[PDB]
RNA sequence: AUAUAUUUAUUAAUAUAUUAUCUAUAUUAGUUUAUAUUUUAAUUAUUAUCAUAGUAGAU
RNA sequence: UGCUGACAUGAGUAACGAAAAAAAGGUAUAAACCUUUUCACCUAAAACAUAAGGUUUAACUAUAAAAGUACGGCCCCUAAUUAAAUUAAAUAUAAAUAUAUUUAAGAUGGGAUAAUCUAUAUUAAUAUUUAUCUUAAAAUAUAUAAUUAUAUUAUAUAUUAUAUAUUUAUAUAAUAUAAACUAAUAAAGAUCAGGAAAAUUAAUGUAUACCGUAAUGUAGACCGACUCAGGUAUGUAAGUAGAGAAUAUGAAGGUGAAUUAGAUAAUUAAAGGGAAGGAACUCGGCAAAGAUAGCUCAUAAGUUAGUCAAUAAAGAGUAAUAAGAACAAAGUUGUACAACUGUUUACU
């Protein structure tokens, strides 16, 4: 038989380019049970993904079910090259890991607190690591920019997730390449046939 | 040609474009419907592209989907369904016990945004007003389990 | 309240028995009531049935 | 177990430096990566629309009506059945859609109370 | 051996040995009903 | 402490009033083991197929007109 | 072992060592010694290994010669069991061992 | 190991109140503090007085709350959408009134 | 690496303070370890905890 | 030793249920609540996932989000078994009913497709239990094609380079750790001989229903009258060590508790050490003490021939010579009774 899919190993751009499964791009993902997000190299993902990222988890920070229910797309980003996705998903991965593991005070320290300073929560969802998501998955294309044709863009599920256009994502970079802010069609079931949109955006940037 | 979910978008779309239904219409022809649904205010979890119902018990998700499209003219693109439990609740301990009611809340997904408009102030509104029935409580509470020189007591 | 009983008829013979008090025990009812309300709510004259 | 009389066990069986393959993947994430905040998303980006169709379970986009929002008791009266008796079924249809939407609105109401 | 927890509930078996509608199959158990709502019993089965 | 207002042992409950109560009151949708399927009157639409999925009847399915 | 001590077993070096035809055996149902009552009515009878019962031709009706393919155990009878295959028909049946 | 008769009233009586070692004694140590004038007990602090002089210390001494950019910033429709009110639990609003079961401590008669 | 000062022609050099010694990819599914690659990802003095007071010799 | 109620007495006595706490601040309200830091305890758990259960206890009313692929039920299928059901006259029977046969129910079990992502409808037509050895093959070194010694030996994937269809496909070659573990494969040993039941092409379809989802679950949230040292199913269970899931530690996570503070008489419990003696104790060595490798060697009389005796006793090698973690390991013999492994008075 045959184990491994293109999910089961981290791939990098060279493997990408002899397959061409999708356009150079990074997925990212919203847990509606928790407010957690999930990166990941492809439109689908696996308990493997989880566990590199959910490294440290405790009461706060849950380790996430992989029920494919309460995860739904937060965030489709497209970049210029398969090597630059790959450089991008793995800044993420390395962002998470310094909130999770390394520089974990500094971080608490950023988040907003409730009255018996704990990590402000409704029920288990904690809107807190979305919006660090969107933090870190903006410094980590900008990191990705300053280390460096098609123009860039992220394909948002919902517009109201920017903090603000003005304030943030009008870094002179950004606006250099010429990042494109669209946001996915809702013109059908986002939940149901998200894995049909992702395919026809992906198509779309070919 | 094409695979199902493509099929079932390819429709939804049609659907959309024409200004018909997004879905396919039953044939159980429903004429005078008594269920009524609660418009709930959003939680914390959901978004402005969401909005949260208390339905019937009995209520179908095809079936609130097409509550809102004929009723109201909005469509729902996807529905989840949450049935709550039903704790026991008793009026006293001399009482029988029995479960409050198990309550159907459905959440939909829409392709514009909608937010609440802003509660209002105590002094604004007459019936949302929380002061005036929190204290009666309280002062029922007192004075039943007032015993014996909590009487004398001044009231709170 | 945090109620959600408003929404449904459960428990309902509890209810009906709550409800439909007997008149002989009407005065150990009432006295409790009494007792809750404040004086510029409470009423001397007394409630008739429907 | 371990013990007074055992010996280390060797070392593992490294592969040498010519045999062993280069990895697939050379440069990995950027250095200089740095926590910052949160950027919490903003009502600005939206455009709630004036007339979205779940403003139909307000009334007059209030919150709540209130005493005087309210239609008083003695200005409201509900239909008698031989005024009903002499209208048509589709305005008879239309009546009762009407009356379920006024429902809605009150039950929604009714509920936050 | 210590005793006292000879009840270990399992609501299936509980159902089917006292639920309502293992008293209304039997003749015995129907007999059983009736004579709980002879009584004036609220709760005529699990 | 459980709750630090109470101190010393009155004979309240870790949670709620009394333990003890009615057994016998009908079955929920949540109660029952993995196989106790209740149901709620809402979904008498389609037909069970032979696999264990489900395949909707058109005909039989509740519009609002 | 002491339970070794006194065991005694004939050896069969000719009978099969394979699984017997799967279309001649029907399962061998317990019983555990009780009647339709649910009672014990034979004693000293329980929890055995698990069986099937082999569907042995006892009355010997079709006639024509047949090859005895193999010679087998049977775990519900003393006797070993042969499986005979009819020369024209090729119908396949067990037969009491000679 | 039991009592054979019911104890009688004198008999507890003088038992319990009898003795002096049992009984309560005079508080004859009282004095005067010398920051505020007041009644505390002999070879003892005033609990007024370092109790100020603690608060002082905590109000000088403070280390500065964290409120986080984003939240400061944020407008109040924007905060209303994000972190919506909820119904608090019995044992919450228990936990909320502290002023039904927490002591605060009383000050002392002036001494003449 | 950051922050604060001094020199130098924001940069480099020096001084002080704080934080860090992780990480990621290869070796045929998974786990661990090892090595290689990646990265700034350190080896000496002195302490402490736990193992019946960890055990033992004195006291 | 009347019944019910109320209130005494013992008595402000015992007890407050295996437990590690400290400070600062929330708060000039805190031994008990929240936060921060320190310290400790659990760690093949006191962790993380779950099953069953239950006054929803939860991070809560603005409440536990599913078309399906390392998602369950529901559904199809049946086991054990069940059924005022089923068959002029199925058979039997004081009535109740019972039997046999049919049919129906009945999970603890079986059930198509899937990341290339996948399509379940309708119509028409003909698998007890255990094991992976030895040989053989080629590979790596010593010596002079063949010998000696050592690992390796069925599957699991990325890379590079070729040959055919035309950067997408098929096949070939070469490159690439050790130790556990998984699944799937193959061959096969033993007697105790190992479930049941529900087709395939073609055309036409498929707008994907209902219910479960919180938290608790070696427990304060279940069964034990109690926030009860009891009972309670399954899977992961960081490394270092080891034969190991033993034992020590504890990365991470979780926790430090409805009793505290002092004092530590007599006395009790549960531990640690003990001069000289060494069973003088006692019904009785009860209790306590006692281990000079755990690996590799070696190991008697007797004997039913089974290293049964044996894990023999003693003893050796490695290690250590003044000793210096835990855990495994606690003599030899005679007689009575019973062959033996088992079973028994749940609570003497
Ligand atoms: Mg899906
Ligand atoms: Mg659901
Ligand atoms: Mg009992
Ligand atoms: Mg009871
Ligand atoms: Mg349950
Ligand atoms: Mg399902
Ligand atoms: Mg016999
Ligand atoms: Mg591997
Ligand atoms: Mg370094
Ligand atoms: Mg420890
Ligand atoms: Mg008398
Ligand atoms: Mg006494
Ligand atoms: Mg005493
Ligand atoms: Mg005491
Ligand atoms: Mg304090
Ligand atoms: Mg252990
Ligand atoms: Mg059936
Ligand atoms: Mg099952
Ligand atoms: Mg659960
Ligand atoms: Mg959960
Ligand atoms: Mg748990
Ligand atoms: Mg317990
Ligand atoms: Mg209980
Ligand atoms: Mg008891
Ligand atoms: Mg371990
Ligand atoms: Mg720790
Ligand atoms: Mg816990
Ligand atoms: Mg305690
Ligand atoms: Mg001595
Ligand atoms: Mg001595
Ligand atoms: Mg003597
Ligand atoms: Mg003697
Ligand atoms: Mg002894
Ligand atoms: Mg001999
Ligand atoms: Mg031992
Ligand atoms: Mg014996
Ligand atoms: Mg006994
Ligand atoms: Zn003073």
């Amino acid at each position: 038989m045959k184990v491994n899919h293109s999910i089961s190993r981290f791939r990098p751009a060279s493997w990408f380019e002899k397959t061409k499964i999708i356009p150079p791009q990074v997925y990212i993902f919203r847990n509606l049970e928790y407010g957690q997000v999930l990166y990941s190299q492809f439109p689908n993902f696996s308990q493997t993904q989880v566990d590199k990222l959910f490294v440290r988890p405790n009461w706060s920070n849950r380790k996430p079910s992989l029920r494919r229910d309460i995860w739904k797309c937060m965030c489709v980003v497209n970049l210029q090259n398969y090597k630059q996705s790959v450089h991008l998903y793995q800044n993420l991965c390395r962002l998470r890991y310094l909130r999770d593991v390394a520089q974990r005070k500094e971080s608490d320290k950023l988040r907003k607190k409730d009255s018996n300073g704990h990590v402000w929560y409704s029920g288990q969802y904690r809107p807190t690591y979305c919006q660090e998501a969107v933090a870190d998955l903006r410094e980590s294309l900008l990191k990705v920019f300053e280390n460096a044709a098609k123009k860039p863009s992220i394909y948002w599920e919902d517009p109201w997730r920017m903090g603000d256009k003005d304030k943030h994502w009008n870094y002179d970079v950004f606006n250099a390449l010429g990042l494109e802010h669209k946001l996915i069609q809702r013109v059908g079931n986002i939940a149901r046939e998200e894995s049909v949109i992702l395919k026809e955006l992906a198509k779309l940037e070919s | 040609d094409i695979n199902v979910s493509e099929k079932i978008y390819k429709w939804t779309k049609a659907g959309i474009e024409q200004g018909k239904e997004h879905f396919k219409v039953g044939g159980n022809k429903v004429y005078f419907p008594k269920a009524r649904i609660i418009l709930l205010r959003p939680n914390a979890k959901h978004t402005p592209y969401q909005a949260k119902f208390i339905v019937p018990k009995s209520f179908n998700k095809l079936d609130l989907r097409d509550y809102l499209y004929h009723i109201y003219g909005l469509r729902a693109m996807n529905i989840t369904t949450q049935l709550l439990h039903g704790k026991f609740n008793r009026m006293n301990l001399q009482t029988t016990r029995f479960r409050e009611p198990q309550i159907k809340k459905m959440t939909i997904e829409m392709e514009e945004p909608f937010i609440w408009p802003e509660e209002p102030r105590p002094d604004e509104n007459s019936f949302w007003d929380s002061t005036t029935p929190d204290n009666m409580e309280k002062y029922r509470e007192e004075r039943l389990n007032c015993l014996g020189s909590d009487a004398n007591k001044p009231g709170t | 309240s945090g109620s959600y009983q408003h929404l449904s008829n459960v428990g309902s013979r509890v209810m009906k028995r709550l409800g439909n008090r007997p008149k002989n025990f009407l005065p150990h009812s009432e006295k409790f009531i009494k007792k809750s309300t404040p004086e510029f709510m409470k009423s001397d004259l007394k409630e008739v049935d429907e | 177990a371990r013990t007074k009389f055992t010996k280390p066990k060797p070392k593992q069986p490294v592969l040498p430096k010519d045999k062993i393959r280069p990895p697939t993947q050379l440069t990995h994430h950027s250095n200089n990566l740095r926590i910052t905040e949160p950027i919490p998303p903003t009502t600005s980006n939206l455009r709630c629309p004036d007339d979205h169709p779940l403003w139909q379970f307000f009334s007059n986009k209030k919150f709540i009506r209130s005493a005087d929002d309210l239609p008083p008791s003695s200005h409201i009266r509900p239909w008698s059945i031989p005024e009903l008796r002499h209208k048509s079924f589709n305005d008879l249809h239309s009546l009762w859609y009407n009356c379920l939407r006024e429902q809605n609105v009150l039950a929604r109401e009714n509920h936050l109370l | 051996k210590s005793r006292g927890n000879t009840y270990q509930p399992s609501t299936l078996k509980r159902k089917r040995t006292f639920g309502f509608l293992a008293r209304a199959k039997s003749k015995q158990g129907s007999k059983i009903l009736k004579r709980r709502k002879l009584k004036g019993r609220w709760f005529l089965s699990h | 402490l459980t709750r630090p207002w109470k101190k010393y042992r009155d004979g309240e409950l870790f949670y709620g009033l009394s333990k003890v109560g009615n057994k016998r009151v009908p079955l929920t949708t949540k109660q029952g083991n993995k196989t106790m399927y209740k149901g709620t009157r809402a979904s008498g639409i389609g037909r069970h197929t032979k696999f264990g999925g489900y395949v909707i009847n058109w005909k039989k399915v509740r519009t609002y007109v | 072992s002491p339970g070794l001590r006194w065991y005694r077993s004939p050896i069969y070096p000719y009978l099969y060592k394979g699984r017997p035809v799967r279309a001649l055996t029907v399962v061998r149902k317990k019983h555990g010694g009780r009647n339709n009552s649910g009672k014990i009515t034979v004693r000293h009878q329980g929890g055995g290994h698990r069986n099937r019962t082999r569907l042995i031709d006892f009355n010997r009706w079709e006639g024509g010669a047949q090859t005895v393919q193999r010679i087998e155990y049977d775990p519900g009878r003393s006797s070993h069991i042969a499986l005979l295959k009819h020369n024209t028909t090729g119908e396949l049946s067990y037969i009491i061992a000679c | 190991a039991v009592p054979k008769k019911k104890v009688s009233h004198q008999k507890k009586r003088q038992k319990l109140y009898g003795p002096g070692k049992k009984q309560l004694k005079m508080i004859h140590h009282l004095n005067k503090c010398p920051s505020c004038g007041h009644y505390k007990r002999a070879n003892t602090l005033c609990m007024y007085c370092v109790g100020q002089i603690s608060h002082i210390w905590k109000t000088h001494t403070a280390k500065e709350e964290i409120k986080p950019r984003q939240e400061e910033e944020l407008s109040e429709l924007d905060q209303r959408v994000l972190y919506p009110g909820r119904r608090d639990t019995k044992y919450t609003k228990d936990l909320k009134d502290k002023d039904n079961y927490l002591e605060r401590r009383v000050r002392t008669l002036k001494k003449d």
